[PDB]
């Protein structure tokens, strides 16, 4: 047993189950013998992620830490959404997650000294100071208003150099990685919860050049495990035929798929500098003949 | 009218912020930038390598009388800082043994290396158990995968880490503009930089300014 | 990624390694290649300077779903892909996986290489108009930079007494050096002074009195830095255009140059606006936030009132002179007329910074119902039976709804989730069978010298009016070869016999005033077998006489299949 | 959270049930008595749709099979604080009220007309005396895994069913962190997931180890509990166990003891918090694309665990038993430098 | 397509001997299709450098 | 209101109170 | 009277087209002339040289076809059509 | 660490050019091309005019008389003269024609030191009996500056400040594009295309370009001692 395509890793740990020391085992089995292989995988390229309000994506590229955008006071973002998504897919939600996240985040202090604001009426009289990295919880049809935002939003504990980033509205300015000018407009920032899929890269990256052929149907494998090849449908087909492309398609259905001699005679003269020999005939027209030909419909060829 | 700028250095106890004026107009902010972008990434710095961990053939493991497994302490140690004298591998060990806490403060470094914050909370101990961890100090520049010490081709106990050689945190600049209509119109860049106590700002800042100018050398010359 | 390449092209690699004596023989190579010495990645490099590969998003579906793209190489685990050609896939950056095969025999990589390019498959076959175009976000950054503005900083004055007029600029790169000091918005009425650039035909006419204008003439232009930012990427000689740029003037214009000029000039022009409109539109500050989304003014008294009429409809039921139908209708009514003067309301009081309207007035994505939802009313909603609930929402989600608005509303969705699920494999069958009826229809002889053509009426002549286009002439002639000279009432001869029509030569017949016009039909074709070229006409994705030999069939059944996704409902849809 | 939702799940077909073809196209519609038995949000995305639901959070089987729904009795036009269960037939003979309807402390109807669901499809204000049922909370319609997703009432009902759907698909990373942002009912579907352990007797806490702990009862019986450590999912993810408390504390019966899988201390966590920006940025993000930091790569973030698992077994043939041997015909010793001797 | 055995004897029966004509019995033969770079206008061509690039080649 | 002995404490927006815990799930 | 193009794309389409009666036949008529080319080189080692090399200087290490496309555009080959 | 040297490579055409810098470290591709960019644009010193007189005009409303162009015109035609000088204070200069026929810069009389690298460049025409008398200031600058900066300036009849362009480049632009020096395959490769003016070449526009900004450079490196690589 040799490692599939397309893994590696520690070996952690290895059992081995022997009939010897009466561990049942399976009729007919004698020795059967696991290995757990374990791999840390780093979130890279092609990789799936998605907040609680429904808004998958992937990770497009993966900029250094010293080109992404940066507040005013020097703390570079961590990731960029785009806009055009929110209002067409109206999950206007997340902008509100958002906001409470970045006032939760920041802390706020709500002003008593002249008497709870009018917006602050139904707040609970313990959610009225809070501390840096605080918790909050807004339980389903029943959270912060409106007006309860609006009025957090305007209260934030300023940041340690004594200046307050974002502004009543949630908007912030920023500063170019790449240009190092400001943007002409404020853009809105904050903390939003991110899962991650189980929709990874390394699972769907696969290739294959040459490879193990099936031995009943004369084709390669299929699957990534297998080390098999892609299937190419018949509507691959139709399209090849609109354009016209003819000795494209003899090659797709002759030379990589089916003729053995073929296969061997075009990977030789590729190794070697030798034009590509022109295919010949596939095996499953040879097969259809040697089967046809069982009927006792005597099908002759009329090379003439 | 036409002075060659100057540069100045307002001090505090581990930031410090720099002045540089008088520059022509709309040209601050570009230069801010490229010190900034200059400063984050090609600092030269040292940072643990691969450590190996007596009686531990692997990461994904633990050892008896600890709290917690093996990733979390590499985890900890992640954070660990120190700073490098020589350019080759050196050896660092950490025996700590009964009940009580190791702390960043019971490695013993040998000749040319240091820790500079011996505060850090590594892991905990029962009296069960016993640890004696010995580590690599090499010096390199910006971020290396792990996986650089997969391909060595080293024995079993040989476990790889994360390389991240850099002593800068966070870099800020806000530029004082005076858009008089007097030819005293220039603008006042104000920089200010924090570092890991690895090194203080003026040699970060003057390893950056040596990388700019040997990159622009190469313009000055005629063609 | 460069893991999947060098997988991918082995044997080449071998073989171009073992001619440069990195190795003794073939194996040696090929262990070498399994280990990934670092003496492999040059001759990587190297042996794919010209080495087409074809891509093919899974399921493909018409003939623009196999492209053939030049390989680069690139870091990661992705294939990297052009933002424009999504659409021909009508694939989402959302976990969509293609194929990536690649031709051996030096005939296919020809092939490949002329015919399934994708730089020269810019028009779409279903109709003789381009598709890759700015679609989505770019469209905003273009909008926002043609967009003009008063009142600026730094716009256009006149001379008041004793001060000089202010705002006109030598040449675009003072301009443009204005605008970087920080004097001069990129959106502002100016005068600048144009020298490489064709004026319009009413100021080409007239300035230099058709002497024909040639680089190096200079004229005193009146427009915004940012149109003219804009035309410096068009073509060279193509006439000024001075207009804010809606997605219908971009359609216009990118059909005009692809009806003008060849197909690759077509496409440097679309990458270079592509890049220009993607750098523009960072800078056009839309963003989203709670401030960004109003609500209405008064839409509290409206909705009193609304209600109040409500309720004396109830008050006349409850006398029980009406039935639970009378009820029904006159509350839907009602109902719809409210969410009518809501939503009239709304649309009145948003100005015209407000993120949400410049994306949706830009013709960006979206359209106004679904901003009346998000900041007026939802309204009445479909419910399993297809009839509207007497029930409607009075809060929009930016209020915040309630437990039995939400789930009266589930329903809606349910019904369109099941409703795709049913219309896709429809559309697949239809799409299927249509495609099995013509398989072998080809274009043989080049001319079958036939003579009936179908006749079809281009254009009406109003009692009143003297002309008016006919609102599908755009489909019915517009490439078919015109069978006989539309000779005008005089004896002069406007469009010639056997000339193929198209957008000048449809509008020079449409100033001779001519109605109707024969035209040379494919559905008359004497040819005995297949179609005559000439009587098929004016290809859709060469533009230009469809080449003998090449296949119609396919292309008709796949145009006519693709659209069935979006056919629903003597019902009236796919059915 | 995902095994939850599958212990919670509600089937439809299968054997001795309707198939896909033959079964209607309207069952997958709702049902104005689904209120308060089977959320109307979660929903399978594939063709399964309506097929496939969840229990309520508050709903109960009653011993013949017919589910119910606790509601508190209005006896004349003021709220009782004992509740009982209502099944769909005693439900529908009965008036229900709006639990979010305002309601004065000492149980009096502030308003005089209340918003009220009627026998089917049915709502209308009716005087605030005839009313004879109420509604408890105002999640008592929505399943375990919507319950947990933060303004709700804002999204759309398909946005809404996909956040659902999305959320049974996390993976468990190397550091959690609990949500800034986030519902009550966390640590209450954590506990009950049943992956993490937790103290039966009130005692305290002698020692405590990386791989068990001891802890001591009142009664001066010494238990302890044993934490896999490193043991491979049902689905190839990695669990694991890391007890957050201290040695010296006497520890109350129902106190958890150790967080398992997407957990911090005792509240679950499927994510981290990460600093987001919302504008359009050189078409990087272009048509639902994402950008990300380096930082969260160097950092360990977003690192997951992922675990294979292979096995190969000797079984007799006919032409003899086959054995596993570090020798092999024909290989180099490099080859088989990692095989040991068995 | 459809009813393979009727037609199978039908033809079998009038021994009825057919061009390889089509895409699509010429597509499951294997043969180059007779439509776009198949027709035998373009599939025999030759093609080679004029006689005056020979003389002033070299 | 913590039924649980020592979870972490979040204050919440609560408005209105529930008359019963949630069952076991 | 456009700016030069870069890739594989140069030469231009609509040139070539002015030479080859249809995009069809052009096809083949670059791609036997690229067969000769590389059957040249594979002779270079020693051989009778019937088939004459490239007539336009090549690059460094370019793909036989784009010589053949690149030396068509300067109208260099004469073919016959079908049989 | 030495790593590769970075070789500035250079095309040549008409007046414009195409500099081009491979291979540069991840990252550094714009870091280098904003700020040479900037610099370029606003850092070499040049000359052109401030302000004019028209004698023949008391304000800007109207225009000259017995002359065909306007002042709008004509301001634009004098703006984008070509002048360098080498002398400080700012000089005058006078343009001086009679009759019909058109006018030259070359036709006006220079003073000492300052000159026109253009004669041939038009200005406008003159009809029968035409006269037109100019007194224009030229001084010595760096960058643009518009007028309203010099708005203020004594008191006079007709003076009018004009848009001055203090720099002999006007125009810069540039891209990055990827490279492949090993397996990172990420390095970038700086594409710089400048247009300068008659008054300077753009290779000496560059070096200049490159000489203010290491010897503003030089104060970084100044503060202490350290070195890198090539
Ligand atoms: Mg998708
Ligand atoms: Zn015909």
């Amino acid at each position: 047993l040799k490692v599939p395509h397309g893994e590696s890793g520690k070996v952690i740990g290895i059992r081995v189950f022997s009939r010897e020391d009466e561990d049942e085992l399976p009729a007919g089995v004698n020795e059967l013998v696991r290995v757990y292989v374990a791999q840390k995988r780093k979130i890279s390229d092609g990789d799936k992620l998605a907040g609680r309000h429904g808004n998958k994506g992937v990770i497009g590229k993966i900029l250094p830490v010293e080109d992404m955008p940066f507040l005013a006071d020097g703390t570079p973002v961590d990731i960029i959404l785009n806009t055009h998504g929110v209002p067409r897919r109206m999950n206007i939600g997340q902008i509100l997650e958002t906001h409470l996240g970045w006032c939760a985040h920041s802390g706020w202090k709500v002003d008593a000294a002249k008497g709870v604001p009018d917006w602050a009426a139904r707040l609970p009289d313990e959610l009225l100071e809070a501390q840096p990295n605080a918790i909050v919880s807004t339980p389903v049809f029943d959270g912060a208003q409106e007006a309860e935002l609006q009025g957090l939003l305007s209260c934030t504990l300023p940041n340690r150099d004594g200046d307050v980033l974002v502004d009543a509205d949630g908007k912030a300015m920023l500063f170019d990685g790449r240009s190092g000018e400001p943007f002409p407009y404020p853009v809105t920032v904050g903390y939003m919860y991110i899962m991650k899929l189980h929709h990874l890269v390394d699972d769907k990256i696969h290739a294959r050049s040459t490879g193990p052929y099936s031995m009943i149907t004369q084709q390669p494998l299929g699957g990534k495990a297998q080390f098999g090849g892609q299937r190419f449908g018949e509507m691959e087909c139709w399209a090849m035929q609109a354009y016209g492309a003819a000795y494209t398609l003899q090659e797709l259905l002759t030379i990589k798929s089916d003729d053995t001699v073929g296969r061997v005679k075009v990977y030789e003269a590729i190794v070697k500098g030798e034009n590509i020999p022109e295919p010949g005939i596939p095996e499953s027209f040879k097969v259809l003949l040697k089967e046809l030909q069982s009927l006792c419909l005597n099908v002759e060829v009329l090379s003439s | 009218s036409q002075r060659p700028t100057l540069s100045e250095d307002v001090l505090t106890d581990n930031r410090s912020q720099f002045v540089i004026e008088p520059l022509e107009p709309g040209f601050g902010y570009t230069l801010g930038n490229s010190l900034r972008r200059t400063l984050l990434s090609s600092i030269p710095g040292a940072a643990v390598t691969s450590i190996r961990i007596d009686g531990v053939l692997h990461e994904f493991t633990t050892v008896p009388g600890v709290k917690e497994d093996v990733t979390e302490i590499i985890l900890n140690l992640k954070s660990l800082v120190v700073s490098s004298e020589e350019d080759e591998p050196v050896t660092m060990y950490l025996r700590k043994q009964g009940p009580g806490e190791v702390t960043a403060g019971d490695i013993v470094p040998p000749a040319g290396v240091t820790v500079h914050n011996p505060g850090m909370h590594i892991a905990t101990l029962n009296d069960k158990g016993k640890l004696e961890v010995e580590l690599v100090v090499e010096r390199g520049r910006g971020y290396v995968p792990a996986v650089q010490n997969r391909a060595s081709g080293a024995e079993i106990g040989r476990i790889p880490v994360d390389s991240i050689y850099s002593p800068v945190l966070k870099v800020t600049y806000k530029v004082d503009a005076t858009r008089v209509e007097q030819r005293t119109d220039f603008d006042k860049l104000i920089l200010d930089v924090e570092t890991k106590n690895s090194i203080s700002p003026r040699d970060a800042l003057a390893s950056a300014g040596k990388t700019l100018v040997e990159l622009f050398g190469l313009a000055r010359e005629l063609n | 990624p460069k893991l999947m390449a060098l997988e991918l092209f082995k044997p080449f690699v071998m073989k171009r390694l073992v001619d440069l004596n990195h190795a003794q023989n073939i194996k040696s190579a090929k262990r070498m290649v399994e280990r990934q010495r670092p003496q492999v990645w040059d001759v990587l490099e190297e042996v794919i300077a010209e080495h087409p590969v074809l891509l093919n998003r899974a399921p493909t579906l018409h003939r623009l779903g196999i492209q053939a793209f030049e390989p680069m190489l690139v870091e990661g685990k992705a294939i990297q892909l052009h933002p424009l050609v999504c659409e021909a896939f009508n694939a989402d950056f959302d976990g969509d996986q293609m194929a990536v095969h690649l031709p051996l025999s030096a005939e296919a990589q020809a092939e490949a290489r002329i015919l399934m390019l994708s730089s020269n498959n810019i028009l779409s076959p279903a109709s003789g108009r381009p598709l890759a175009m700015p679609r989505l976000d770019m469209v905003t950054g273009l909008y926002y930079l043609t967009t003009e503005v008063p009142g600026d900083t730094g716009e256009y004055q006149p001379a008041s007494g004793d001060h000089p007029e202010t705002g006109v600029y030598s040449s675009p790169a003072e301009a443009i050096m204005a605008a970087d000091r920080g004097v001069l918005s990129v959106r502002a009425k100016i005068k600048v002074r144009l020298t490489q650039l064709r004026p319009p035909v009413e100021i080409e006419a007239e300035l230099f009195g058709h002497s024909g204008w040639q680089p190096g003439d200079a004229w005193m232009a009146e427009t915004t830095l940012g149109r003219v930012m804009f035309n410096e990427l068009l073509p060279l000689g193509y006439p000024f255009v001075n207009k804010q740029m809606h997605k219908k003037v971009q359609a216009a214009i990118i059909n005009d140059l692809a009806e003008r000029y060849p197909m690759i000039v077509v496409a440097q022009t679309v990458d270079k606006l592509k890049d220009a409109g993607f750098y523009w539109a960072t800078r056009s500050g839309v963003t989203v936030s709670m401030a960004d989304v109003l609500v209405p003014p008064r839409k509290k008294e409206i909705l009193d009132h609304y209600e109040e009429r409500a309720d004396k409809v109830e008050k006349q039921f409850q006398r029980g002179a009406l039935n639970h139908d009378e009820r029904n209708e006159a509350l839907v009514e009602i109902w719809k007329e409210a969410t009518d003067e809501v939503g009239q309301a709304l649309r009145e009081h948003y100005p015209d910074d407000n993120p949400i309207i410049t994306i949706v007035d830009s013709g960006a994505t979206g359209n106004f119902t679904q901003t009346r939802t998000l900041a007026g009313m939802k309204g009445l909603v479909t419910n399993p039976k297809g009839e509207f609930i007497p029930r409607p929402v009075k809060s929009s989600f930016r209020e915040g709804l309630t437990v039995l608005e939400y789930f009266i509303n589930t329903h809606g969705a349910r019904k369109g989730l099941a409703d795709t699920a049913l219309r896709t494999a429809d559309s697949g069958y239809l799409t299927r069978r249509l495609v099995d009826v013509s398989q072998d229809v080809i274009v043989r002889e080049h001319d079958c010298q036939t003579e009936r053509g179908i006749v079809v009426e281009l254009a009406e002549r109003a009692p009143d009016g003297t002309l008016i286009r006919d609102p599908y002439i755009e489909t019915s002639a517009y490439a078919r070869t015109l069978g006989t000279d539309a000779v005008d009432e005089a004896g002069n001869v406007i469009v010639e016999r056997g000339q193929d029509l198209g957008d000048p030569e449809i509008d020079a017949l449409l100033a001779a005033g001519i109605t109707q016009v024969k035209v040379r039909s494919v559905l008359t074709c004497a040819t005995s077998t297949g179609v005559c070229a000439t009587c098929y006409g004016r290809s859709m994705a060469t533009g230009k006489l469809v080449d003998i030999g090449e296949a119609v069939g396919i292309v008709a059944a796949q145009s006519i299949g693709e659209p069935g996704t979006q056919l629903t409902m003597i019902t009236g849809g796919l059915p | 959270l995902s095994g939850l939702t599958h212990k919670r799940r509600l089937s439809a077909l299968g054997p001795g049930g309707l198939s896909r073809e033959r079964a209607g196209l309207e069952v997958r519609d709702v049902h104005p008595s689904h209120y308060g038995r089977m959320c109307p949000i979660e929903t399978p995305e594939g063709p399964n749709i309506g097929l496939i639901g969840s229990l309520s959070v508050y709903a109960r089987v009653n011993p013949f099979g017919f589910i119910e729904t606790p509601y508190r009795k209005v006896v004349d036009g003021v709220v009782s604080d004992e509740i009982v269960y209502l099944t769909a037939d005693e439900e529908d003979r009965h008036v229900v009220a709006q639990a979010n309807s305002p309601i004065d402390a000492d149980g009096r109807f502030v308003e005089p007309r209340v918003l009220v669901r009627r026998k089917a499809g049915e709502v209308e204000y009716v005087p605030s005396s005839e009313v004879d049922y109420m509604d408890v909370s105002p999640r008592q319609m929505v399943s375990v895994a919507t319950a947990m997703i933060p303004f709700l009432e804002h999204d759309d009902a398909n946005r809404a069913l996909m956040g659902a759907n999305m959320q049974r698909q996390a993976v468990p990373l190397v550091r959690s962190e609990a949500p800034l942002v986030g519902t009550g009912m966390e640590l209450r579907a954590a506990i009950d997931a049943g992956d993490v352990v937790v103290a039966e007797e009130s005692g305290v806490i002698e020692e405590v180890s990386a791989d068990y702990i001891t802890v001591m009862h009142d009664n001066g019986t010494r238990r302890t509990y044993r934490m896999r450590k490193f043991a491979r999912s049902n689905h190839g993810t990695c669990a694991n166990q890391c007890p957050i408390v201290d040695a010296g504390d006497r520890v109350e019966a129902g106190q958890v003891i150790a967080d398992g899988p997407c957990t911090d201390d005792g509240e679950m966590a499927l994510g981290k918090n990460l600093l987001v920006a919302i504008m359009p940025w050189e078409g990087h993000n272009y048509e639902d694309a994402i950008i990300l930091s380096n930082r969260l790569v160097e950092e360990d973030v977003l690192t997951s665990i992922h675990i294979e698992e292979h096995e190969i077994d000797a079984r007799d043939t006919k032409l003899g038993a086959e054995e596993i041997t570090r020798d092999i015909p024909n290989i180099s010793d490099e080859v088989l430098a990692d095989l040991d001797e068995r | 397509f459809q009813e393979t055995t009727r037609v199978l004897t039908d033809a079998a029966i009038n021994c009825r001997s057919d061009k390889l004509n089509g895409l699509k019995e010429n597509v499951i033969i294997g043969k180059l299709i007779p439509a776009g770079t198949g027709i035998n206008r373009y599939r025999n061509i030759a093609v080679q450098p004029t006689e005056e690039a020979r003389a002033a080649a070299y | 209101n913590n039924s649980v002995p020592g979870a972490p404490n979040r204050v919440s927006f609560a408005k209105l109170r529930e008359p019963l815990e949630v069952p076991g799930l | 009277g456009y700016d030069t193009p870069l890739g594989i794309t140069n030469p231009p389409i609509d040139e070539l087209l002015d030479r080859v009666s249809s995009k069809y036949a052009l096809v083949i008529y670059a791609a036997k002339r690229a067969r000769q080319i590389n059957d040249y080189y594979n002779q270079l080692g020693e051989g009778i040289l019937e088939y004459v090399g490239p007539l336009v200087e090549p690059g460094l290490q370019e793909k036989p076809l784009s010589i053949a496309l690149r030396e068509i555009h300067a109208d260099l080959l004469e073919h016959t059509e079908g049989e």
